[PDB]
C-alpha cells in the first residue's frame, strides 16, 4: 500500500514535471512537492503564486548581484 | 435514457458513429437520436446542434475515400486526402482524449464547449471540400489560390498549410520543368502540356 | 480487450475475431462493452488486419523455385522489402502495445489514434500489390510496373515506393554489373 | 512539516542560501502569505485548462497545448489531490515562454 503511494507520488511528480517542461516555466525540482504540498494545506494560490514570483525577482536580483 | 449515457451515445457519434439511442439518420443526413432514450427536447437539442460534427465527419470520409481510390483523379487529390487525414488524426486524437474521459465529470456543455472548436475547424475543413470538387490539375491549384482568399487566422493558418503542402507537388512538377524541362504529366494536369 | 484486439491485428486471429480466409478479418459480434461503430472502427482497422494476413501469406509465398508462378529474384526481393516496410508497422504495434500496457487507462481511441497513420499507407501498397498479383509481371515488367507507381503520391506511401524501388534498382543494377 | 518550516525551508532553497540568510525576505514572504492564506477565486479547472490553452496557443504552441491537455488527462485519471485548481494556477503563473517573443494582446 505505501509501496502504491509511493509509485503514485513518483508518477504524480513524473506527470507534474513533463507539465512543468511543457509550460517552460524555469521552476526547478526542488519545487518538486515542497512547493506544491506547502500550498496544498489550503494557501492563498494568488498569495503563493505572488509570493514564489517575489522570490524569482528576488533571486534572480541576487544572481545578478553576484554576476 | 441517463445523460450520461446519452454523452456515451455522443462519445461515439463525434466519431460519426451513432450511438444506442442515438443514430445516424438519412432523413436529415445527420445524426438523429433515437428516440427510445425518451428524455427532455433540451438534451434532444443539444445533441441535434452536436450533430453537423457527425454529419461533417462522415462527409469528410466518404469524400476522401473517393478521391482516395481514384488514382488518375490526380495525386494533387490524393495529397489533399491525405491532409485532410491528417486533420482527421487530429481530431481522431481529441475523439481518443474525449473517450477516455468517459472513462472512469465534465459535462454536456462542457464537451460542447470543447467541441466548439472542433466544429469550426470541421467547418472550414468541409467548406474547402464542397467548394473544391471538380477542379483537378492547374484548375485545381486554382482552386487552392482561390479558397485562400478568406481571413480567419485559424482558419487562415489551417489553409496556409494545405496550400504549402499543396504547393510541393506542383513545386517539384516545375522544378522538373524548370530544372530538366522534364513533363512526366500522366494526367495532363501540369500548367505547361506536354505534347509527344 | 484490447491486447487481443492487437494479437488478431499482429496476423494471429483471436476467438471474438475470426479472420476468414475469403470474407477478411471478420469479427464474431457477440461481446459487450463497446458499441457497434467501435467495433465498426475496429473492422477498418480488421481492413488492414486481413490485408496484413494476405500479405504474409503472399510473402511466404513469394520469399519453391519449379512452381509456375512468377519466380525470379524479383519476387523474393518483393516479399523481403514489403517486410522491410511492415518492419516500421511491426515496430509501431510494438510500441503502441507497450503504450496501451502502460497506460491503465489507454483507451482504443487513442489506439487508433495512433494506428491511423498505419492504415494511411496501407491501402494503396494493397492495391499496388493486388494489381501486381493480377499482373503476374516478370522480369522488369513488374521493375517498371513499380516505375510506374514510384510517381506516387501518399508521402508515407511515396517514400515506401522509393525505397522498394531503390532495393529493386539496386538489384538490377547488380544483374546490370554482372553483364558489364 | 509545518507551514512555517516548509516557508523557511523554500526560501533557503529559493535564495540557495540559510533561512537566516532569508530571514528579510523570509519576513517580506511571511507578510505576504499571512495576508491571505486562501485563494479568493473557486477551483474550477475547465475554465484554468481553457486559460493555459488559450496561452499556448497565444504562444504559438498547439502541439504543446494538446501534449498538455494529454498530460491532464493522465493527471486527473492518476488524481490523488482534491485542490489541483491551486496548482494549476501556479504552474501557470510558473510557466514562461521562451518559445515566443514577448509580445500580448490584453484579454478581458
Amino acid at each position: 500500500a505505501a509501496a502504491a503511494n509511493l509509485n503514485a507520488v513518483r508518477e504524480t511528480m513524473d506527470v507534474l514535471l513533463e507539465i512543468s517542461r511543457i509550460l517552460n516555466t524555469g521552476l526547478d525540482m526542488e519545487t518538486l512537492s515542497i512547493c506544491v504540498r506547502l500550498c496544498e494545506q489550503g494557501i492563498n494560490p494568488e498569495a503563493l503564486s505572488s509570493v514564489i514570483k517575489e522570490l524569482r525577482k528576488a533571486t534572480e536580483a541576487l544572481k545578478a548581484a553576484e554576476n | 435514457v441517463t445523460e450520461a449515457a446519452l454523452v456515451r451515445d455522443i462519445l461515439y457519434v463525434f466519431q460519426g458513429i451513432d450511438g444506442k439511442h442515438v443514430k445516424m439518420s438519412n432523413a436529415d443526413n445527420c445524426y438523429t437520436v433515437e428516440g427510445k432514450a425518451n428524455l427532455s427536447k433540451s438534451l434532444r437539442d443539444t445533441a441535434v446542434r452536436l450533430a453537423e460534427l457527425g454529419w461533417l465527419h462522415n462527409k469528410i470520409r466518404k469524400y476522401t475515400d473517393q478521391r482516395s481510390l481514384d488514382r488518375s483523379f490526380g495525386l494533387v487529390g490524393q495529397s489533399f486526402c491525405a491532409a485532410l487525414h491528417q486533420e482527421l488524426r487530429e481530431y481522431y486524437r481529441l475523439l481518443s482524449v474525449l473517450h477516455s474521459q468517459l472513462q472512469l465529470s465534465l459535462t454536456l456543455r462542457r464537451l460542447l464547449v470543447w467541441t466548439y472548436d472542433p466544429k469550426m475547424r470541421l467547418k472550414t475543413l468541409a467548406a474547402l471540400v464542397d467548394h473544391c470538387q471538380g477542379r483537378k490539375g492547374g484548375e485545381l491549384a486554382s482552386a487552392v489560390h482561390a479558397y485562400t482568399k478568406t481571413g480567419d487566422p485559424y482558419a487562415r493558418s489551417l489553409v496556409q498549410h494545405i496550400l504549402s503542402l499543396v504547393s510541393h507537388p506542383v513545386l517539384s512538377f516545375l522544378y522538373r520543368w524548370i530544372y530538366d524541362g522534364e513533363l512526366e504529366d500522366t494526367y495532363h494536369e501540369f500548367f505547361v502540356a506536354s505534347d509527344p | 480487450m484490447i491486447h487481443e484486439l492487437l494479437l488478431a491485428l499482429s496476423g494471429y486471429p483471436g476467438s471474438i475475431f475470426t479472420w476468414n480466409k475469403r470474407g477478411g478479418l471478420q469479427v464474431s459480434q457477440d461481446f459487450p462493452f463497446l458499441h457497434p461503430s467501435e467495433t465498426s472502427v475496429l473492422n477498418r482497422l480488421c481492413r488492414l488486419g486481413t490485408d496484413y494476413i494476405r500479405f504474409t501469406e503472399f510473402i511466404e509465398q513469394y520469399t519453391q523455385q519449379g512452381q509456375g508462378g512468377l519466380h525470379g529474384i524479383y519476387l523474393r526481393a518483393f516479399c523481403t522489402g514489403l517486410d522491410s516496410v511492415l518492419q516500421p508497422y511491426r515496430q509501431a504495434l510494438l510500441d503502441l502495445e507497450q503504450e496501451f500496457l502502460a497506460d491503465p487507462h489507454l483507451s482504443i481511441s487513442h489506439i487508433n489514434y495512433s494506428l491511423d497513420q498505419f492504415q494511411l499507407l496501407f491501402p494503396s501498397v494493397m492495391v499496388v500489390v493486388e494489381q501486381i498479383k493480377s499482373q503476374k509481371i516478370h522480369g522488369c515488367q513488374i521493375l517498371e510496373t513499380v516505375y510506374k507507381h514510384s510517381c506516387g503520391g501518399l508521402p508515407p506511401v511515396r517514400s515506401a515506393l522509393e525505397k522498394i524501388l531503390a532495393v529493386c534498382h539496386g538489384v538490377m543494377y547488380k544483374q546490370l554489373s554482372a553483364w558489364m | 512539516k509545518s507551514p512555517n518550516v516548509l516557508l523557511q525551508n523554500l526560501c533557503c532553497r529559493i535564495l540557495g542560501k540559510s533561512e537566516a540568510d532569508v530571514a528579510q525576505q523570509f519576513q517580506y514572504a511571511v507578510r505576504v502569505i499571512g495576508s491571505n492564506f486562501a485563494p479568493t477565486v473557486e477551483r474550477d479547472e475547465f475554465l484554468v485548462a481553457e486559460k493555459i490553452k488559450k496561452e499556448l496557443t497565444r504562444q504559438r504552441r498547439e502541439a504543446d497545448a494538446a501534449l498538455f491537455s494529454e498530460l491532464h488527462r493522465k493527471l486527473h485519471s492518476q488524481g490523488v489531490l482534491k485542490n489541483k485548481w491551486s496548482i494549476l494556477y501556479l504552474l501557470l503563473s510558473l510557466s514562461e515562454d521562451p518559445r515566443k517573443q514577448p509580445s500580448k494582446v490584453s484579454g478581458y
